[PDB]
DNA sequence: CCGCCCTGGAGAATCCCGGTGCCGAGGCCGCTCAATTGGTCGTAGACAGCTCTAGCACCGCTTAAACGCACGTACGCGCTGTCCCCCGCGTTTTAACCGCCAAGGGGATTACTCCCTAGTCTCCAGGCACGTGTCAGATATATACATCCTGTGGCG
DNA sequence: GCCACAGGATGTATATATCTGACACGTGCCTGGAGACTAGGGAGTAATCCCCTTGGCGGTTAAAACGCGGGGGACAGCGCGTACGTGCGTTTAAGCGGTGCTAGAGCTGTCTACGACCAATTGAGCGGCCTCGGCACCGGGATTCTCCAGGGCGG
């Protein structure tokens, strides 16, 4: 049938990421009774924006590595070493991560 | 003469290697039998995925490398390099553990 | 045949093909950044519900959003997202 | 087909604990710390695997799977990445 | 003549009677035990309303509550609870 | 329309905590679409024993003081003092309770 | 009145801090206790505001509340009792 | 003279203060802190009294647990005294610095 | 004067590069389900008017507490030394791991069907709000009780 | 050159009286919980497919156990000099009480737009399958870290 070409909130709001898959896990995630029209789109922004971040932290990280790939330790890495993505992710472990090279000024050997 | 390192060099050297390495420091199937064994007191006769138990074993040992760092840091401010009973002790009780 | 299961994993790509062009993620990271999308989405649906139902309304809005990124995020990270999101649904109101 | 085990805590063996140390950054170890140690790690894993034997027992499975331990982790305020 | 302000303070006061025949409870202890009892409400609800979504179901049954209570309330004190809870439902459903 | 003598649910199920005043709360708080008949009654079952069991140990306390009126001094006493609602209440200051009172053996004198 | 409030955290007086110390089960205090004290209180303080001020600035008030400070609190996983419900 | 030893007086302040239950800092200067804090995040800003107590008996409860888990640091590194190292090693361990 | 101190090769571990190879990242295709279009409706929310609680501001006073300074004693910090416990390493024993195989218990799905919960209307009674009058509590005070600190008796 | 404590000196639990204010009780009233009913879909149940978990078996070798030497450091002892606790005289501003003012919290009544809902279309991404190179690994070589056996001039 004859209705207007099919535009996705994504492309509407220039996103990458699914503003209607967002809506529909807020709306079926039980946290409230209505969902409004600009809260799916300023989420996916959110996570979108989070996401670019992270991945662009890390691929500095593979970089700096010598990899063309991201991997877990490389997520850990850019993830440990941004002080505000340390602070919003105190308290998460990351498989297979590791531990950022620190060893105490006391241990040093001198 | 035999060649024989000083006691600390080999000790530091592991530090950088573990540290710069993200494998797993335990042994799987003793890790399974352990957690196996542990978990019979909850529920006899159960069955474990395998994804579970990897689960169990990296979170256990990403607390225990969280809990030696703390240790450290109490072993460091009572004036030694050697942990303790007493320095972990001390770290469980400052996170809320003990 | 059996039940299809949704990802973030193709978004995540995208968003990192428009940061690294030349850059590749393997499949546990991939999990992990799923993951972390997952935590994001649970923490700010979280507040959002909260501060909807502590000022006795029933709409998840544009301003509880907002409001529950400013009260998650730290500092600069709160600030870009709140900067980010504006433009978006702007965007999104004037289209 | 009934098996119990028992003694596994020494599983966890002098050498594993020297390299968790290590990986922690711990330069010399005493004597008494290994014992301390599995205590500890017997508690973790007991309080663990108790939340999500709690889970499974309510899913009415049989085997515990990897959401369960993220979920009781995630009670735990111990967010694990990586495993769904 | 305002908008009624709900409270748990006369059942906590009927419960302190059958506790302590002989013993009163000031205001500040009144206030202090109601944020008390709403608080756990909120822990149970919300461990009820999360194994609700993590089993795909959409309902808060008996079970459910039962076994947040025993995820929340620790050892003896979740032994006494699910007992006290069992009998009660128990007791409501012969009647 | 006289119909039968209505009967409180707290009655039915031999409580004292509000049954019905506990159903709408879980039916209101976005918990989920559907709230089960026994979930009040196992509920509010849950709170008055933890109520009385709090309130008996501060009634205690409140006897050991040689007062006959709980107040949060005597809240803090029970809460603290009892081991399993000291590890459920962990994360909680109760508001002019103060603090159990210790001093340590290093400290005290010799 | 249009005033502006400067440098009262020296309003936390060493006394004030030595009897927090004393209801801590302190014996004996250092001289440089106070002002890291003072520090660590204005950090809190800092982080609890914000959050509150938050909440007050979100339900379009002017007046921040006890419920507001107690929510931010528990945004911090440190429930406070006795101060509404 | 009847001057007490360096300790003594210290205990006794030590028990009546875990004695006790009332607020150890002064309500005015605390509430003239938080007016001041809050400055620097909203203009014109009013607090009720029932958010200043609140704001103050969160704080006291902080620095009182604060304190302790100092002292237990301080004897850890076999000190009666505390000092801030002994405060930035509890802060470090509990996760805030 | 003598231990104490300053140094370049030897051995081992780390880094560095090149060839091999694989399996896991990555593109691509039809296709079903979830997102998108488009009217409806009734309610959540926006807003203007209004009431009065409650927060801010100020004056005076009364004094409790903060401030400041002298003194000295207990304490943090540094130095030496003893020995003992942990580290480094070589050798032997152990079982972790890897590969493959089998089978069966249990996860996950699919009809279906009925009973359990949402939703409504009504009623009445349990519970909030509001007076209020007294009894638990704070306080002022004289205790006698409980606890700390130094000289005086005492000698080897 | 120390050991016990008697008694002074001071903090403090006890018993008595005297307000006093808020806590518990009663009572009118109102809105929300219970009774009774219908409607529909959520979950219980039963049968089935298959996958992945456990157990077994064998070979390899990586790791753990174990013993031994020795020296790095933990801990005790001792000393000393700064620094914090104790206490008393000054001061200041906190608490309280009282009055005044008004700003904004709370409520109420209309009215609007907006989001849930539902019918219908269609394309987006999950699943599954080829396909090639990025990274682990083995082989070989250069560099570097660390430690020990010679040269040296010091107050």
């Amino acid at each position: 049938k004859t209705r207007a070409k099919a535009k996705t909130r994504s492309s509407r709001a220039g996103l990458q990421f699914p503003v209607g898959r967002v809506h529909r896990l807020l709306r079926k995630g039980n946290y409230a009774e209505r969902v409004g029209a600009g809260a799916p789109v300023y989420l996916a922004a959110v996570l979108e924006y989070l996401t670019a971040e992270i991945l662009e932290l890390a691929g500095n990280a593979a970089r700096d590595n010598k990899k063309t790939r991201i991997i877990p330790r490389h997520l850990q890495l850019a993830v440990r070493n941004d002080e505000e993505l340390n602070k919003l992710l105190g308290r998460v472990t990351i498989a297979q991560g590791g531990v950022l090279p620190n060893i105490q000024s006391v241990l040093l050997p001198k | 003469k035999p060649h024989r390192y000083r006691p600390g060099t080999v000790a530091l050297r592991e530090i950088r290697r573990y540290q710069k390495s993200t494998e797993l420091l335990i042994r799987k199937l003793p890790f399974q039998r352990l957690v196996r064994e542990i978990a019979q007191d909850f529920k006899t006769d159960l069955r474990f995925q395998s994804s579970a138990v990897m689960a169990l074993q990296e979170a256990s040992e990403a607390y225990l490398v969280a809990l030696f760092e703390d240790t450290n840091l109490c072993a460091i401010h009572a004036k030694r390099v050697t942990i303790m009973p007493k320095d972990i002790q001390l770290a469980r009780r400052i996170r809320g553990e003990r | 045949r059996k039940t299809r299961k949704e990802s973030y994993a193709i978004y995540v790509y995208k968003v990192l093909k428009q940061v690294h062009p030349d850059t590749g993620i393997s499949s546990k990271a991939m999990s992990i950044m799923n993951s972390f999308v997952n935590d994001v989405f649970e923490r700010i649906a979280g507040e959002a519900s909260r501060l909807a139902h502590y000022n006795k309304r029933s709409t998840i809005t544009s301003r509880e959003i907002q409001t529950a990124v400013r009260l998650l995020l730290p500092g600069e990270l709160a600030k870009h997202a709140v900067s980010e999101g504006t433009k978006a649904v702007t965007k999104y109101t004037s289209a | 087909h009934r098996k119990v085990l028992r003694d596994n805590i020494q599983g966890i063996t002098k050498p594993a604990i020297r390299r968790l140390a290590r990986r922690g950054g711990v330069k010399r170890i005493s004597g008494l710390i290994y014992e301390e140690t599995r205590g500890v790690l017997k508690v973790f894993l007991e309080n663990v695997i108790r939340d999500a034997v709690t889970y499974t027992e309510h899913a009415k499975r049989k085997t515990v799977t990897a959401m369960d331990v993220v979920y009781a982790l995630k009670r735990q305020g111990r967010t694990l990445y990586g495993f769904g």
